[PDB]
């Protein structure tokens, strides 16, 4: 239930 | 950046205390 | 945490969550010590009996969270690692003894009002503060049970309880590298560290300079808030020249 992240950050 | 290590910008810095801080302060008897 | 509070905002700016990737989760808490440096459990690592062994590609930290789960959008700052450091001596195959480890960031973090590094104990420090009985402070996202999660920070301040104590209180044999807290039986207040805290800071304010000190890391428990039972930590000063020496050869 972890909200996305940037996927700048991937 | 250790040097100002441990001194909270929204506590240390401004004199303001946790909730809690003092409980730790009483102990150190 | 076992029976604490949420943090306030910014009570805890050296606060570090340990990130995976992918699956997107939450490995565990770690600290930040400067700009470029973060201290964690070399377990929240490396554990090969559980077949757990992280590199630098499988993670990510982020820095300056309060929410266990939403991005904070204009708050956290994530990095990546440029490299992990795990000491030499660590013993996973019997107790945990030196379980820390260092990791330093791609990139120099900037400070904010949420983003703002601990000290690491002196000799004068660790030797005032260490004594059975003072209360230090641990922080995480970890279970509210031992048997759900927080949606914010939880913080609870914890006894150091003296070395006897801890070594009959269980089975595992208990080294100079590491400290246990918490309340006794007796003593009537609960709290404890819980799955999802490890790797995490237990500080300490110092009352001569009255800045915060980390003077453990959440290492290992049985069970979580069980009566008799203690969180166990590595004792950061011992670990102090490993520390000095990886910063001084590497980085910095
Ligand atoms: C921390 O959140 C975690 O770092 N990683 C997940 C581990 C949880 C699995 C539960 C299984 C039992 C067990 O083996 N626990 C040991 C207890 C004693 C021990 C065994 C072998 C060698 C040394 C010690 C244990 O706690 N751990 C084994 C590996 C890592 C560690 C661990 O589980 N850490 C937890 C933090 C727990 C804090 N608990 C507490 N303060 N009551």
């Amino acid at each position: 239930d972890f909200e996305e992240i940037p996927e700048e950050y991937l | 950046g250790e040097a100002d290590c441990g001194l909270r910008p929204l506590f240390e810095k401004k004199s303001l205390e946790d909730k809690t801080e003092r409980e730790l302060l009483e102990s150190y008897i | 945490i076992v029976e604490g509070s949420d943090a306030e905002i910014g009570m805890s700016p050296w606060q570090v969550m340990l990130f995976r990737k992918s699956p997107q989760e939450l490995l565990c808490g770690a600290s930040l010590i400067s700009d470029r440096w973060v201290l964690t459990a070399a377990h929240c690592l490396l554990y090969p009996p559980w077949d757990k062994n992280f590199t630098e590609n499988d993670l990510l930290v982020r820095i300056g969270k309060h929410s266990r789960t939403r991005y904070e959008r204009n708050i956290e700052k994530i990095s990546m690692l440029e490299k992990i450091y795990i000491h030499p001596r660590y013993n996973w195959r019997e107790n945990l003894d030196r379980d820390i480890a260092l990791m330093k960031l791609k990139k120099p973090v900037a400070f904010s009002d949420y983003i703002h590094p601990v000290c690491l104990p002196d000799r004068e420090t660790a030797a005032s503060l260490l004594q059975a009985g003072y209360k230090g402070r641990v922080t995480g996202w970890g279970n509210l049970k031992e048997t759900g999660q927080p949606s914010v920070l939880q913080v609870v301040n914890l006894p150091i309880v003296e070395r006897p104590v801890c070594k009959d209180s269980t089975r595992i044999r208990i080294t100079d590298n590491m400290f246990c807290a918490g309340y006794k039986p007796d003593e009537g207040k609960r709290g404890d560290a819980c799955e999802g805290d490890s790797g995490g800071p237990f500080v300490m304010k110092s009352p001569f300079n009255n800045r915060w000190y980390q003077m453990g890391i959440v290492s290992w428990g049985e069970g979580c808030d069980r009566d008799g039972k203690y969180g166990f930590y590595t004792h950061v000063f011992r670990l102090k020249k490993w520390i000095q020496k990886v910063i001084d050869q590497f980085g910095e």
